[PDB]
Parts: C-alpha cells; sequence; structure tokens
C-alpha cells in the first residue's frame, strides 16, 4: 500500500493507525558489539515488526509491515516465518502472494529466503504452472543463479515435468557452451529419464561433446561432462577413445587434452593393459609436461600423480 | 624470478577463448585485464614489488567493526553472531589479543541470542538457525574461557539439532527452513565441539553427504546440483567430523578441487567457467589439508611431506597483490569493497597457504615480508587449532546429554 521509497513514506511512528502499539526498541546490552547503525526508517519499521512478533498479532496492518520488513532486510528469516504464520491464519490467497514473490526474487534473486518461500507456496497450491517459464525468466538475467537452478530441478522431480528439459538445455547451451549450469542440468536430465547405461544415448551424448570440444577446445566445461559420463565404466573400457584424442592433439591441444590422456593411460594401467612398464611412461611424460610446461598452477597435483602411478605401475 | 605471476612466460596463462566469444568468455577476460594491470603495476611504475599483509590497517579495521557497523550492513542484521565470528577470527589469525571486557561483552550479546528453545538466532529475540548457531559457537570457542564456554546450552542445543534431523540423514537450516549441505556441517561443527553427538544423531547424514557428490567429482547443495566450493567444503568437512571421509570418491574430489585454481588468477573460482574470488582462498583451498589428511589415513604414499595439492605461492600472491584494501580489510577481487566476511576467509586462505601441516612433518611458505606469517588454522572448524583442542578437551568433562 505505502510504499517504502515513496516520496509520501510516512514512518510507523508517525501513523495514526498504529497509535494504540508501543514499538519494542532493541535490547542490545548496556555495552553493545556489532551494533550496526541503522537509518531511522529500518529502525523504526524493526520496533514495530518486534511489537507485532512478542504480541503475535495475527493482523493485516501485521502482514502490511512484514512487507516493509523484507524488503529492509530479505534476509530476515523471522520476517518471512511470520509472514508465513499470517498468510495461514489470515487465509490469505495464495496467488497474490506468488504474484509478490515473483516480484521480490526478480529483484533479489540471489538470496535463499525467497526462493524458500516460493517454494513452499508452490507446495501449499500443489500448482509448479508457473514456474518452469518464471526460473526461464531469471536464468535469462543470470543464466548462472545457484538457486534458480536447484529450484528448477526440484519442480522437475516433483511434479515430474521431465519432457522439455532437455530442449531447454540445448537452447542455454547453444547461447553459452559454456554454461556449466546447463551441463550439469543435461546430466540431470538424462540421468533421471533414459540414463546413461545404455549404447545409443551414451553414444549420441559423446559425439555432441566431441563436436563442442571441437568447436571450443578450451572449454573445460565439454571436457568435464566427456569425462564425467565415461569414467565410472572405466574410461578404458572404450579403446577407440585414446586414438580418437591421440588424432586432434596438433590441431586441438590444450592441457586438458593432455590430462584426458592421462586419465585414460590411469585406467588401462588400473587394469591389467597391455604394453603395461610402456604405456606408464608415456604417462609420466605427459604428467611432467603438465606440472613444468604446460599446467604448472597443478604442478603439486600432477607431481603426485606422477609418483602414485610410479608407485603402483612400475617394478 | 621471484614471484610466479610477474613471470615472463605467466603471459602465456591468459584466457584462449578459440575465437568462440560467449557471456562466459567475455566475463573472464575482464577479470584477466584487471588482475594483469595489478600483477603489471610495479614494472609500469618501476618499483621494485614487496608484497605486505597490512596487519596495522586490517587490526584497526576490525577493531571498530567489533563495536560498530554502518548502515551498510543493515542486510546482515540477521546475521550479527557471524560478523562477531568473522571479525574475531581475523584478530585471532592477525595474533591480536582480545580484551578480557570485549570478550565478556561478545559473551553477553551472544547470550541475548540463544533462544530458550536451544541455538543461536541472528541477533537478539530472532529464532534460532544452523548458521547463526555455528557462528556464535565458534565465536565463544575463539574467545574460549569458562565463561565463554558456559553460555552455551548444551541440553537445549541438542534438542534443536533432533527438532532439524530429517529421516533421509539430512538437517533443515531451521525450523520450517529447508535443506542444504551446509546444515550437515554447522550440525557436526556445533555437535563436536560440545561433546553432544548421540550414536543416531547423525544417523544418515554420510549418505545423504555422499549423495550430493555428482559427476564433476566436487558436491553440490543438495543431490542434483552443480559443484560447488562452498558446499564441497561443507561435505567433506562434516565428514572428516564424522569419520566418513570414505564415504566420497576422494580421487574425483581432488581433481576437482585442484582444477578450480585459476592458471593466471592464482586463487580460487567457486565452480567450474565462474569468475575467481577472494572467499574461496578458504572455501576451496582449505579442502587440500583435508584431502591430505584422509588420503594419508589410507596410507597414500605419493603424498608431499611439505606442501598442499595447490599453488601455495600463486594464491598467497593473489590475496596479498590483489585482495587487500590500502585503508584496511579485504576483499573478493580488484574494484569490489571490502567487508569484514573476506576479511575473514581472504585471511584464513592466507593461513592455510603458509602453513603445511602432516603430523611430524611442519613447513612454512611465506610470500612477502616474513612479517606476513599469519597463525594456524584448523581446516575443519576455521578456528585455531589450539582453540579447538582446548574446546573438545573441557566438553569431554561433560557428558554427552542423555548420558
Ligand atoms: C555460516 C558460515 N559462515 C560463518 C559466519 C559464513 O560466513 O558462511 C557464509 C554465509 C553466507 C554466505 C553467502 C553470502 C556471500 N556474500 C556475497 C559474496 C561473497 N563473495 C562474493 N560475493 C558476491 C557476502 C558478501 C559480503 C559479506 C560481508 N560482510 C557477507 C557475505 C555473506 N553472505 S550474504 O548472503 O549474507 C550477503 C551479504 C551481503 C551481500 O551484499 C554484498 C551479499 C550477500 C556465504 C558463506
Ligand atoms: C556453512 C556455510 C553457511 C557455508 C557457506 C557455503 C557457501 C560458500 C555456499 C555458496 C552458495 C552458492 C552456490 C553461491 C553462489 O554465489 P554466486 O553465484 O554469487 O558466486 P559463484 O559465481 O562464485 O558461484
Ligand atoms: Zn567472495
Amino acid at each position: 500500500f505505502l510504499s517504502l521509497d515513496s516520496p509520501t513514506y510516512v514512518l510507523y511512528r508517525d501513523r495514526a493507525e498504529w497509535a494504540d502499539i508501543d514499538p519494542v526498541p532493541q535490547n542490545d546490552g548496556p555495552s553493545p558489539v556489532v551494533q550496526i547503525i541503522y537509518s531511522e526508517k529500518f529502525r523504526d519499521v524493526y520496533d514495530y515488526f518486534r511489537a507485532v512478533l512478542q504480541r503475535d498479532e495475527r493482523s493485516e496492518r501485521a502482514f502490511k509491515l512484514t512487507r516493509d520488513a523484507i524488503e529492509l532486510n530479505a534476509a530476515n528469516y523471522t520476517v518471512w516465518h511470520f509472514r508465513r504464520v499470517l498468510l495461514r491464519s489470515l487465509q490469505k490467497d495464495l496467488q497474490e502472494e506468488m504474484n509478490y514473490i515473483i516480484a521480490i526474487i526478480e529483484e533479489q534473486p540471489k538470496n535463499y529466503q525467497v526462493w524458500h518461500h516460493r517454494r513452499v507456496l508452490v507446495e501449499w497450491l500443489k500448482d509448479p504452472s508457473q514456474e518452469l517459464e518464471f526460473i526461464a525468466d531469471i536464468l535469462n538475467q543470470d543464466a548462472k543463479n545457484y538457486h534458480a537452478w536447484q529450484h528448477r530441478q526440484w519442480v522437475i522431480q516433483e511434479f515430474r515435468l521431465w519432457d522439455n528439459e532437455l530442449q531447454y538445455v540445448d537452447q542455454l547451451l547453444k547461447e553459452d557452451v559454456r554454461n556449466n549450469s546447463v551441463w550439469n542440468q543435461r546430466h540431470f536430465v538424462i540421468s533421471n529419464t533414459t540414463g546413461y547405461s545404455d549404447r545409443a544415448v551414451l553414444e549420441r551424448e559423446v559425439q555432441y561433446t566431441l563436436e563442442m570440444i571441437k568447436l571450443v577446445p578450451h572449454n573445460e566445461s565439454a571436457w568435464n561432462y566427456l569425462k564425467g559420463i565415461l569414467q565410472d565404466r572405466g574410461l578404458s573400457r572404450y579403446p577407440n577413445l585414446l586414438n580418437q584424442l591421440l588424432d586432434l592433439q596438433p590441431s586441438h591441444s590444450s592441457p586438458y587434452l593432455i590430462a584426458f590422456l592421462v586419465d585414460i593411460y590411469e585406467d588401462m594401467l588400473e587394469n591389467q593393459c597391455d604394453n603395461k612398464e610402456d604405456i606408464l611412461n608415456k604417462a609420466l611424460e605427459l604428467c611432467e609436461i603438465l606440472a613444468k610446461e604446460k599446467d604448472t598452477i597443478r604442478k603439486e597435483y600432477w607431481r603426485y600423480i606422477g609418483r602414485s602411478l610410479q608407485s603402483k605401475h612400475s617394478r | 624470478e621471484p614471484l610466479y605471476s610477474l613471470r615472463p612466460e605467466h603471459a602465456r596463462e591468459r584466457l584462449q577463448d578459440d575465437s568462440v566469444e560467449t557471456v562466459t568468455s567475455i566475463e573472464q577476460a575482464k577479470v584477466e585485464e584487471k588482475i594483469q594491470e595489478v600483477f603489471s603495476s610495479y614494472k609500469f611504475n618501476h618499483l621494485v614489488p614487496r608484497l605486505v599483509l597490512q596487519r596495522e590497517k586490517h587490526f584497526h579495521y576490525l577493531k571498530r567493526g567489533l563495536r560498530q557497523l554502518t548502515d551498510a550492513y543493515e542486510c546482515l542484521d540477521a546475521s550479527r553472531p557471524w560478523l562477531c565470528y568473522w571479525i574475531l577470527h581475523s584478530l585471532e589469525l592477525l595474533d591480536e589479543p582480545i580484551p578480557q571486557i570485549v570478550a565478556t561483552d561478545v559473551c553477553q550479546f551472544l547470550e541475548l541470542c540463544q533462544s530458550p528453545d536451544g541455538g543461536f538466532g541472528g541477533g537478539p529475540g530472532q529464532y534460532p538457525h544452523l548458521a547463526p548457531t555455528y557462528a556464535a559457537v565458534n565465536a565463544l570457542c575463539i574467545i574460549g574461557t569458562e565463561e565463554a564456554y558456559n553460555v552455551i546450552n548444551r541440553e537445549k542445543l541438542l534438542q534443536y539439532l533432533y527438532s532439524l534431523k530429517q529421516p533421509d540423514g539430512s538437517f533443515l537450516m531451521h525450523v520450517g527452513g529447508e535443506v542444504d549441505v551446509r546444515s550437515a556441517y554447522c550440525a557436526a561443527s556445533v555437535a563436536s565441539l560440545t561433546n553432544i553427538i548421540t550414536p543416531d544423531l547423525f544417523e544418515g547424514t554420510a549418505e545423504w553427504i555422499a549423495r550430493c557428490q555428482n559427476w564433476e567429482g566436487g558436491i553440490g547443495g543438495v543431490p542434483g546440483m552443480e559443484a560447488h566450493g562452498g558446499y564441497t567444503f561443507c561435505g567433506l568437512a562434516a565428514l572428516v567430523i564424522l569419520k566418513k571421509e570414505r564415504s566420497l570418491n576422494l580421487k574425483s574430489l581432488l581433481q576437482w578441487v585442484t582444477s578450480r585454481q585459476m592458471r593466471f588468477e592464482g586463487g580460487f573460482q567457486g565452480r567450474c567457467n565462474k569468475l575467481v574470488d577472494g572467499c574461496y582462498s578458504f572455501w576451496q583451498a582449505g579442502l587440500l589439508p583435508l584431502l591430505h589428511r584422509a588420503l594419508h589415513a589410507q596410507g597414500d604414499p605419493a603424498l608431499s611431506m611439505s606442501h598442499w595439492m595447490f599453488h601455495q605461492q600463486a594464491l598467497q600472491e593473489y590475496i596479498l597483490m590483489c585482495c587487500q584494501c590500502p585503508a584496511g580489510g579485504l576483499l573478493d577481487k580488484p574494484g569490489k569493497s571490502r567487508d569484514f566476511y573476506h576479511t575473514c576467509y581472504c585471511l584464513s586462505g592466507l593461513s592455510i597457504a603458509q602453513h603445511f601441516g602432516s603430523g611430524a612433518m611442519l613447513h612454512d611458505v611465506v610470500m612477502g615480508v616474513p612479517e606476513n606469517v599469519l597463525q594456524p588454522t584448523h581446516p575443519v572448524y576455521n578456528i585455531g587449532p589450539d582453540k579447538v583442542i582446548q574446546a573438545t578437551t573441557h566438553f569431554l568433562q561433560k557428558p554427552v546429554p542423555g548420558f
């Protein structure tokens, strides 16, 4: 009703509708620590919020006050809890409250309280029908918002809305093929629908990634995805992989390619592979290429990988 | 010679965008441009580089904030115990003593924050929440007196934790809140320090945490979500407290963190294809000590006896050159504003990068002037190891409530 940034905003202490209630100033002790020097407006809202909280005043005026309190500090979980008590006690229309949280998330998308409130509303209403589209608007502004991805996963899981998600993924991957959140959503969709233990899907996935790697070889996301979907079966289970990577070196080389080679060799050695003490030296040559030249920020990791391999696959 | 980030060949560590520009690459190149300017400024100004931690500036910023904060901290009015912890931890790292009467005033303030039903809230009269509970308990342990220990109501605390425990192993952050790997860490940290762990408190919890590890090697906030340093720290650290570190693929986890150090900047990013920060000096790099103690417990004889498995020198160079405010305080990255959070975690990360420990083996690397060396921090709790030992000892005097 009366907006906090209205030219005509009035402090609660000067509102007639509030005269019956004595504000409750914050009890911080005789000698406070980490005492924040609040603006007059913040202190005024919160003095009145404490009053309605302590009296457990379940009223329309209390409900409107939580709005201002939230706007002043949307991280205040005590106010959100009281607002939910009020939504239920006052029988407030929850679609109107859905309109409210939409506007709030839109303004402050990196806040836990705001997304948790939305989720509570969706579970009260048993209604996911605005969610994917709303979430897609937030992701149109920040395509990597963690809360937005988490809420999307939750909605898709809870209400079984899997059918169009891989298409959404494809769209965003085309927009930014480096978006690690979208690679993660891809894994999430596939492993909860068709799965990866299937040859037709496992392949198409691999060909798509190699195709992405080719377009932009220094995108680590595609490399981590590629590794990710092959590796728990074991990289050595796919013998063509070596060759096809050992063929785009002078064309598409990177520390990612070389490091993938080492992972392949590592699994080969972990299974009793052919030319044992042979494939081991190839790997060490690469490790020290990485630790000394090509990926020195990881020198300590790559020297440790040179070692552990030496230790278990040499003499 | 001798600063890694200024070596000529370091220029080769700049981003290769393969002529394919996206949002991600544009943003990374902007950061790398700013950081290169910082690295270059010595040469351009024709001065010898000297890396100095501005201790006295940091101390005065902290000393003041411990008492009074501007209205910029209105956004943290439901998190005042966090501020007590950040600032007190920062002072502890800088080896600055806590006057007995700031100690007593902190104790009294945190008592006002404690809920009659157990746990601590974000301020007096606020409902309890696991994040301010963690911060309050850590702050009290840093203070470390009998007064500070006595503030905590261990019985109520245990009731509170049970009230948050879910059937699947997880915890809510607060009543009516939702669940998160952060909550398991906050619960395991506070429970272990105060000796209130029962045989069933954490039943299912390691398995729930293990479900959060994903195709990347790291841990997301809940199962299915992208791997992130904040959540990977909370997950691994909680499993170290529960002795269930074995539940994770430690090897994919190791490869994932190490991959999070930026080749050019030297600092850590929070997740893949995002930007360097600041506070990940602690959340990401603090994983390395934990992985060391874990892999060592499995007999890994390839483990270094002198260094953690990240570029300690490059991280120190990042923090010292790119994360200090001249007026005092530390920050996320150049061009961001200082704050007490980044002051806490940038200094925690600096300390980690300086001090290697592994039973008998001790080894320091201190970039810049020798005065830069900080007090050590415990990688699980992020308070001084002496405060931990001390605290765990005093609460072992009491029985686990119920007994
Ligand atoms: C409970 C473990 N503790 C110890 C008290 C702890 O500090 O954990 C965290 C609590 C909250 C967070 C989330 C944010 C992070 N941010 C924003 C940020 C950090 N690095 C880059 N960014 C963009 C900040 C930033 C500054 C300050 C301060 N002082 C605190 C946080 C803590 N929180 S936040 O949600 O409360 C927050 C606060 C201010 C803000 O405006 C810059 C944005 C978020 C992370 C860790
Ligand atoms: C115990 C406790 C409360 C621990 C804190 C855990 C922690 C640091 C969580 C981070 C959550 C998250 C995904 C932030 C993303 O922020 P962003 O998108 O702004 O930043 P980013 O791009 O670096 O991921
Ligand atoms: Zn940060």
